[PDB]
């Protein structure tokens, strides 16, 4: 893309229906996450809400974030105002804040998704954030 | 006593506020003292040098105040903690305002620089983080008060200024005291 990445984050996007969705990004670019967003004209049964844990590799395989992942994310506001609810992540170096989010060159991040409504915890949907080694990076 | 002419916590939305350097500080989502979600800005430019970062806050009514007073909350990362240390990291910022009768601050309006702007301080933290604890954040946020009062106009803005440090402005709280006695 270029510096940001938008991911919209719900089962209708073909990009997550194909299940291998990754970004291959640079320090310092963004990941920015859009939460699934309906009109008020919508029973909120067919409305998806997730929360969003960042995982290691196992737990992206299994999509199960227990004992592997930290909750990062709600998308628990499917009617939020000036469009989708949205979540953005920076891939830096260094936090300025304490134990923060740290990222290293060359590494791959993992982020699942669990139903908040709950549909099976079955096959998640789930997003891989490969950062390119610095030699790659222009 | 006290009145409350601005808090960056209570925003419940995004806060907007003006930076010079668009490669300077940039808003993020963060985390209060209580463990609590609040829109906070943060600057990490530690491996460019000649840094001259700036962050001005929003419009601030005065409504019948003379001297205010700023609360700021932030955590500061250790220079020794950052890898590659070029000797340019530094630890503090600076905080100054500008007053004004009318918003009339655009992005290139009042120069960016001490001339035009009144220095408050240059603030320090009493703890800067470097990694350590083994069991959770319990105590890593500073807080610094000050004060200043010439303030006559209709309302003033904040800047706040980095230099080359890795920081994070948690929260700005601006009020003053108009005491019934
Ligand atoms: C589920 O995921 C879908 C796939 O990502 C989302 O579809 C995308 O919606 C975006 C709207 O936020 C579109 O982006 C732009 O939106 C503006 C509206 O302000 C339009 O004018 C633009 O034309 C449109 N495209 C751009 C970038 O110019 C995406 O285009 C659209 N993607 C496609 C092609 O399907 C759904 O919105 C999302 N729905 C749920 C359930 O939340
Ligand atoms: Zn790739």
């Amino acid at each position: 893309v270029a510096d940001r990445y938008a991911v919209y984050w719900n089962s209708s996007n073909p990009r997550f229906q194909r299940g291998d969705y990754h970004i291959d990004v640079c320090i310092n670019d963004y990941l920015d996450v859009f939460c699934p967003h309906y009109e008020d004209s919508v029973p909120e049964d067919k409305t998806e809400r997730y929360v969003l844990y960042m995982v290691n590799f196992d737990g992206y395989s299994a999509c199960d974030h227990t004992s592997k992942g930290f909750k990062r994310w709600e998308c628990n506001r499917p009617h939020s105002p000036n469009g989708p609810l949205k979540f953005s992540e920076k891939f830096q170096l260094f936090t300025p804040f304490s134990l923060g989010f740290e990222f290293r060159p060359g590494r791959e991040y993992f982020y699942i998704s669990s139903a908040i409504p709950d549909n099976g915890r079955r096959s998640c949907l789930k997003l891989k954030v490969f950062v390119r080694p610095t030699n790659s990076c222009m | 006593v006290e009145e409350t002419l601005m808090d960056s916590t209570t925003a419940t939305a995004e806060l907007g506020w003006m930076v010079h350097p668009p490669s300077g500080w940039e808003e993020v989502s963060g985390y209060d003292e209580n463990m609590n979600t609040i829109r906070t800005y943060q600057v990490c430019n530690v491996f460019e040098s000649s840094q001259n970062n700036w962050l001005r806050t929003k419009f601030i009514r005065r409504r019948g105040a003379h001297r205010i007073h700023v609360e700021m909350k932030f955590s500061v990362r250790d220079c020794s903690s950052i890898p590659s240390v070029p000797g340019s990291c530094k630890e503090t910022f600076n905080l100054y305002y500008y007053e004004a009768d009318f918003d009339l601050a655009t992005k290139t309006f009042p120069n960016w620089m001490e001339n035009p702007w009144v220095k408050v301080d240059t603030i320090a933290a009493d703890e800067s983080f470097s990694q350590v604890d083994l069991g959770g954040r319990v105590m890593k946020i500073n807080t610094e008060v000050r004060s200043f009062g010439p303030v006559s106009r209709n309302g003033f803005y904040l800047a706040f200024q980095d230099y080359g440090g890795c920081m994070s402005l948690i929260a700005v709280r601006v009020f003053y005291r108009k005491c019934p006695r």
